[PDB]
């Protein structure tokens, strides 16, 4: 969901 | 020589340790989250810095992570003499924090923004550092 | 062209090293990373992009590039997607000086970038300062 | 006995 991940 | 002078400080956010190196003449920054405020981690960070820019002198806070053997050995090896921006950086981190799961990512987004912001023909810190060092070489 | 970098991976002692080369100067940034994943790759690129004016990165287009994370970081940073043997040699020359491979890698980057009639570190700032 | 440790 966020930049470094989902 | 002032193109080679850097200031190293620590700052703390979410229970984590961030080292911040500032190139004094330009305001350019390199920062990272590190596991612990130890000599070993501090030496590593400086070794990395020293490979990327021509670092002559680094002004530190002279605290506990600087009394041991490791930072001294790294600075000796690399030829480094140990002779508001924390707040600025934290402000930027807070603007981007919800965009990243991990603080470390937020910090590097904040470095990006700091180094590349053009506040005007007025240059960014990234442009300032290269112009200062290029001038000193030629 | 001042903004163009090449990113490759190299492997030593069962660990992964990412190497970014500034094509026009030969200047390098390299680090040991935990795993060759999108997330670690994106982090490395985000760090690079904050330090130098990175416009284009050429990658090997493998598995760590197919997911969402590197694409999201490169988008954010305005990067378009479109030396190993040398570094490994230097690493071997300094390896006994460090307990940990990561340290030897950074000593090797230092040596590579500062060896000299200009060094790679001098060449990169001259190229970029000329372009500005 | 090394640079980053012993
Ligand atoms: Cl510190
Ligand atoms: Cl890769």
């Amino acid at each position: 969901p966020k930049i470094d991940n989902g | 020589s002032s193109p080679g002078i850097w200031q190293l400080d620590c700052t703390h956010l979410e229970g984590k340790v961030i080292l911040v190196a500032v190139h004094v003449a330009s305001g350019y920054i390199e920062a990272e989250v590190i596991p612990a405020e130890t000599g070993q981690e501090t030496a590593y960070f400086l070794l990395k810095l020293a490979g990327r820019w021509p670092v002559k002198t680094v002004h530190t806070d002279n605290g506990s992570n600087f009394t041991g053997a490791t930072v001294r050995a790294a600075c000796d090896w690399a030829g480094i003499k140990q002779e508001s921006m924390n707040k600025e950086l934290k402000k930027i981190i807070g603007q981007v924090r919800d965009q990243a799961e991990h603080l470390k990512t937020a910090v590097q987004m904040a470095v990006f923004i700091h180094n590349h912001k053009r506040k005007g023909g007025g240059y960014s810190a990234g442009e300032r550092i290269v112009d200062i060092i290029a001038t000193d070489i030629q």
